[PDB]
């Protein structure tokens, strides 16, 4: 127990009154930062990569698998660092809000944040009370006041609170300084019912009385005071441990599922590169085992090279493949879906159609992180006091969209289940030819009849079905029965009998629900048979910890407090706002990021597989093909922004026309376009490319001069076509998968050929007198007086995209 | 609100594209329409164009350039007669082919000094690390450092004509002008200052393998050294195992006469480049050239594929289409 004097003197070990919904402080950023930054497997492959090249003696510098690490490391961590300082700067205009505390004899003004255990604070008609008072006096006789606690539980009714009866008569402001009291209250508890604790009021002379106290005292915070000009209460919980912060779930780090399906792919092109890297060695030390092979007396070893260790060679050789095939998995991909993730995020603010004209503001992107799991879901949890209700504007025609979507919709409340299932039916939740299941506290005033009647309506009543017949109706006492209790009964499992009827009724009404309860619905439909993503969209403080539980977490700016719009991803000012939020903004998210990760493999791919193929006509000695210059600047240069402009304003379906039809949300349902197929599709057509781009170089370099001078070509100049036609290859595949033709587009595709072709032009062309190894001094502008070579680049351009032309004309007809 | 704008709103304007297989369909025939005429062009003019490519590297008992394969005295001296049964018309080039020359080997293609072969002071005394098993000797710096230039092709390949008495005529091979303009006359460059050649590389020396060092390899100012012509094209590197490096042309005589007439030939070799260590070949071509360039018939044959591929699969695409 904890004891607190009323007047803050004596008749330490408490915080002080502060709201943190961000995740970082200026400590752990960076720690924390890490931890969830090397969750991704291509940095932690690029990370070993770097570790190995310093502790040991290589060809290879490490600054060339380091920069582009500490680059992309530090690139998706000033975004992260912004975005919380945002929530940082949106604690800061309620923490800093104003409060009046009777300090002595006084009503001096204190911020919200400066309020300590033992302070008598004033509260003042509709005002939300800045912390957990207890009611010591209220200016009327009789000591009562009504208090609404929409935000805290759901209820919509007024409670009355009752004052101490030892200082109903102390008012002015005055009177409160001339009192002692010490109150010896109960730790913290997240209950949010019952309260223990006591008052022992000392007079001048003689007052030992212990009046106790209860729930009916004590004046939660976040819960406003109506119908009551003012009151004077004592803090004794203080932010952290009010019973409206304790009933929070604690933040967690969410990834969506394109972020998973990228570790999963880069799985798959690790098993390619170590088999590129194992293939390569094995032939090579097979290749050299000819003494002429190696040696050949044109090319000598220096005495170094020759004396060393073969082992150690072989290791070596190993991992110099390793780094030459390096670029199959890509980091600048991390740069770009962060950097499209965050401009990509300001289209749901500056949206209009997310405006309130009675509150006059828009929507909030407290996260960018999370844009195109908004496509993906699954499930909707939604409240029922402020979110869906009177009903809300168009809380009825909503709900029908999220059905023709395919969604589910479940209602996780706390009011009254009498109340709960009338505004389900007026949402048109609950049909009229709708047979409601209900499994409330009024039928199971016991334990074991439980189980006489889960199963019951489960097996003999629920496999007897239409799938819209039936609808569940449970309660916050009942469904503690079914998860404590099933801790038992492991060959019939109470949870699991229940979640299949939950499955099986077109809506769930839960009701009379702690906010500790409804995160655990979440988090039970969270793990069931395979990865349903699943939303919540609440208003008040009970509907926090389901949104920090939920994949997605929607929060609603409504009258009752802005709890749940700070500790959310996404803030819309209206129920109605999702179906746009959804059906029109996360189906493009989706669908952007998910053909921009598919295209960086592809890219990569296409990229890589010719300079692998040319290691079977060198010496398998890991030559690159292609130049250092074009190398590099290949992925940050030549292939950069086409990708960027699509998927941040690229639409393969009108914004207009997949709002009004909400079927075609079903289409990318399931993590369609980042499934198996797709993406054997894509490795499949890269993979072709590339065997295509280097065996039609090939077989073109058997002429012994490709033009009418009769000059001959070099190993560059091999390289530098081959180039040419991957890049023009992957550039023109992606203009084949555009269908919003902006002038942007026009600009960054068109923009990236034509800087290309300049700049072999420029590169070679101009002697830069710094440079040592000036080996591209004319290589394109001799490869260009020759007509043989343009007319086989322009024929290897059509056979690679020949794949998706007829893919073009078969599928996207009919 | 005032932010209302066409893209921050979404609603930028756009082309929107309809590609439907109804406008797809006269593509696949105007593609294989356009490829296979052209495709017929690139064919018979690989056809029309005259190689002739003999192999010199001996080992064969009964080849004439056998005697020296591993020879006692040195330089080697070895002719070989071919024919010609139909006469060269345009202007010819000559080439020389090495199979199993890896010039594409990493360990290999590093092994020059650019900036020292550009003509630059500092890098002419103190070449590169990059070309480090032949850089110095005899505590001086090699002025062409590296494997490249130490390793340069150094046969001499003469061509006679047997005219109708048994005396034959010498047919004169032009060598400058093989090597690319660019890498000739601004890559390719001496040092800067000097009266002779023999003053500029003072204090550096030969690559081991030469016989001569670089400032006498040619008696010509403008082909001396590191302008070199067969130099320049030598350090070159090959893209391949087997490749082709040109080493003479013969221009066409201002006569009506075909630059090499039908008849017999002398190939009279000084063999000085030996390959038989790494099982390597050894060979000179002659060809004729066209716009396209050389004999090859891979263009000729993939055009050809490709527009009659694409035009079968439109005639089949648009009598599928006829159900419907
Ligand atoms: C560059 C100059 C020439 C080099 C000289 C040759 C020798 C170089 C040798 C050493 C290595 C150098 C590496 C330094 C750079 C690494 C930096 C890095 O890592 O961040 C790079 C930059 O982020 C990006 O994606 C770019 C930013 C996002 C996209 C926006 C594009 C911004 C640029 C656009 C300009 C285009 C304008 C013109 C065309 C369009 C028309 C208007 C990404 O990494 P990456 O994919 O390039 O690295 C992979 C190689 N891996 C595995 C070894 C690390
Ligand atoms: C000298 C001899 O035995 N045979 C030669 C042969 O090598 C050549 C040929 C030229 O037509 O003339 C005869
Ligand atoms: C494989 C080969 O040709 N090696 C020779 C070498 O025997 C000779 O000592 C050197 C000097 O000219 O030239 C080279
Ligand atoms: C240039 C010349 O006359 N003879 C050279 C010889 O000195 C060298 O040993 C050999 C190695 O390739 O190449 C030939
Ligand atoms: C051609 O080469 C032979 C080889 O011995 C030698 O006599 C001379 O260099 C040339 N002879 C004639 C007749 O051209
Ligand atoms: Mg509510």
């Amino acid at each position: 127990t904890r004891t607190v004097f009323v007047g803050n003197h004596p008749v330490q070990r408490f915080c002080d009154n502060r709201i943190v919904s961000s995740k970082y402080t200026l400590w752990n950023f960076l720690p924390k930062n890490l931890f969830e930054q090397f969750r991704r497997i291509a940095n932690f492959y690029f990370l070993i990569i770097f570790l190995v090249e310093v502790t040991v003696d290589t060809p290879t510098s490490p600054v060339t698998s380091g920069l582009p690490l500490f680059f992309v490391i530090t690139v998706t961590a000033i975004k992260q660092g912004y975005e919380d300082w945002l929530r940082h700067r949106a604690d800061n205009e309620v923490n800093k809000s104003t409060v009046y505390i009777i300090e002595n004899a006084k009503r001096v003004r204190k911020e919200s944040e400066k309020i300590k255990v033992g302070d008598v604070v004033e509260v003042q008609a509709d005002e939300t009370f800045p912390c957990d008072l207890i009611l010591l006096s209220s200016c009327t006789t009789d000591g009562t006041c009504y208090v609404t606690t929409a935000s805290l539980d759901g209820e919509s009714n007024c409670k009355t609170h009752y004052a101490v009866r030892d200082t109903i008569a102390l008012c002015t402001a005055e009177s409160i300084d001339t009192l002692r009291a010490a109150i010896e209250c109960e730790q913290p508890q997240p209950d949010l019912y019952k309260f223990v604790g006591r008052i022992n009021i000392y007079s001048n002379s003689l007052e030992a009385v212990a009046r106790s106290l209860g729930p009916e005292n004590l004046l939660l915070k976040g819960a406003t005071l109506k119908n009551t000009e003012k009151i004077y209460g004592v803090a004794v919980y203080t932010g952290m441990e009010t019973k409206m912060a304790l009933n929070y779930q604690g933040k967690s780090q969410k990834r969506s599922a394109v972020e998973k399906s990228i570790n999963a792919f880069l799985i798959v092109y690790l098993f390619i590169l170590l088999t590129k890297a194992a293939v390569c060695t094995t032939l090579k030390y097979v290749w050299q085992s000819t003494p002429y092979n190696d040696e050949p007396w044109y090319n000598q070893k220096t005495q170094k090279e020759r004396e060393t260790l073969k082992v150690l060679k072989m290791f070596t050789d190993f991992l110099s493949f390793m780094v030459l095939f390096n670029f199959i998995i890509p980091v600048s991909m991390y740069v770009t879906v962060e950097m499209q993730k965050f401009l990509g995020s300001f289209f749901i603010s500056w949206d209009k159609d997310f405006y309130d004209e009675e509150i006059n503001e828009g929507a909030l992107v407290n996260t960018s992180d999370l844009n195109e799991e908004l496509g993906q879901v699954d499930y909707v949890f939604t409240d029922k006091t402020g979110t869906l209700t009177k009903l809300q504007d168009q809380a009825a025609e909503t709900i029908e969209a999220l059905h023709a979507a395919g969604l589910k919709v479940w209602v996780l409340t706390g009011d009254k289940m009498e109340t709960a299932k009338s505004t389900c039916y007026a949402c048109r939740l609950f049909q009229t030819n709708t047979e409601l299941l209900e499994l409330t506290t009024k039928t199971i005033e016991e334990s074991e009849r439980k189980e006489d009647r889960l199963h019951e309506l489960l097996i003999e009543y629920r496999k007897k079905l239409e799938h819209q017949e039936y609808g569940l109706i449970i309660d916050g006492s009942t469904l503690s029965l079914i998860l404590n209790s099933s801790q038992d009964s492991s060959s019939n499992n109470y949870k699991s009998i229940f979640l299949q009827i939950c499955m099986k009724c077109t809506a769930v009404l839960c009701c009379r629900m702690a906010p500790l309860q409804k995160a655990q619905i979440v988090r039970m439909v969270k793990n069931l048979k395979g990865s349903p993503i699943t939303l919540s969209i609440g208003d008040g403080a009970n509907d926090v910890s389901m949104i920090l539980e939920s994949h997605v977490g929607i929060g609603i700016k409504g009258k009752e407090g802005r709890q749940a719009a700070r500790n959310s991803d996404y803030s819309v000012p209206k129920f109605k706002h999702l179906k746009k939020l959804l059906l029109a903004h996360g189906h493009l998210y989706y669908v952007r990021i998910a053909h921009l990760v598919q295209y960086f493999f592809y890219k990569n791919l296409c990229f890589i597989l010719p300079q692998f193929l040319y290691q079977f006509f060198c010496g398998f000695s890991q030559q690159p093909l292609y130049d250092a210059a074009y190398l590099t600047m290949y992925n940050i240069c030549f292939t950069s922004l086409p990708i960027l402009a699509y998927s941040l304003l690229e639409q393969h379906i009108n914004i207009d026309t997949l709002t009004s039809d909400p079927r075609l949300y079903m289409k990318i349902s399931g993590n369609a376009m980042l499934q198996l197929g797709p993406f054997l599709y894509w490795t499949f057509l890269a993979a072709f490319e590339g065997t295509v781009f280097f065996f039609g170089t090939y077989f073109l370099f058997q002429t012994a001069s490709l033009e009418e001078n009769g000059k001959v070509y070099g190993n560059w100049t091999f390289g530098t076509i081959v180039f040419t036609v991957l890049v023009f290859t992957v550039t023109l595949k992606l203009a084949l998968d555009t269908r919003f033709w902006t002038w942007i587009n026009h600009f960054v595709i068109w923009g990236s050929l034509a800087f290309y072709v300049f700049f072999s032009f420029f590169w070679g062309g101009i002697i830069w007198p710094f440079l040592k190894q000036q080996r591209m001094y004319f290589v394109f502008a001799q490869m260009l007086s020759s007509v043989s070579t343009w007319l086989a680049i322009i024929l290897l351009i059509f056979i690679s995209l020949f794949p998706e032309i007829l893919l073009i004309v078969l599928k996207n007809v009919r | 609100r005032p932010d209302n704008t066409a893209f921050k709103q979404q609603r930028l304007p756009a082309w929107q594209p309809i590609l439907t297989a109804g406008t797809v369909l006269p593509i696949f025939f105007i593609i294989g329409l356009i490829f296979i005429p052209i495709g017929i062009g690139i064919f018979v003019t690989s056809n029309n164009i005259r190689e002739i490519e003999i192999d010199y590297t001996g080992t064969e008992p009964s080849s004439p350039c056998n005697k020296c394969l591993s020879p006692d005295v040195t330089p080697c001296f070895c002719t070989i007669n071919f024919t010609l049964e139909k006469s060269f018309e345009g202007n010819v080039f000559m080439y020389y082919g090495l199979s199993n020359f890896y010039q594409n080997h990493r360990r290999y293609v590093k092994s020059r000094d650019d900036s020292q072969l550009n003509g630059d002071s500092s890098a002419l005394l103190n070449p590169s690390k990059e070309c480090e098993p032949y850089r110095r000797n005899e505590d001086k710096p090699i002025a062409p450092c590296g494997a490249i230039m130490n390793s340069m092709f150094n046969d001499t390949l003469e061509l006679f004509l047997i005219g109708q008495d048994s005396y034959p005529i010498p047919i004169a091979l032009k060598k400058k002008g093989i090597a690319w303009w660019t890498d000739k006359n601004v890559k390719f460059r001496n040092p800067p200052g000097g009266d002779n050649l023999e003053e500029r590389f003072k204090g550096t020396t030969k690559p081991v393998n030469w016989l001569k060092p670089v400032y006498m390899l040619d008696s010509d100012p403008d082909n001396n050294g590191f302008i070199n012509e067969d130099f320049i094209v030598w350090m070159r590197t090959a893209a391949l195992p087997t490749f082709r490096k040109l080493y003479r042309l013969i221009e066409r005589k201002s006569d009506l006469h075909p630059t090499l007439p039908a008849g017999r030939y002398w190939l009279n070799v000084t063999y000085n480049y030996p390959v038989h260590y790494f099982d390597g070949r050894k060979r000179m071509i002659l060809s004729t050239i066209s716009w396209m360039g050389g004999k090859n018939p891979f263009l000729g044959i993939a055009y050809i594929a490709v527009g009659s591929i694409s035009f079968l699969l439109g005639v089949v695409l648009l009598v599928i289409n006829h159900k419907y």
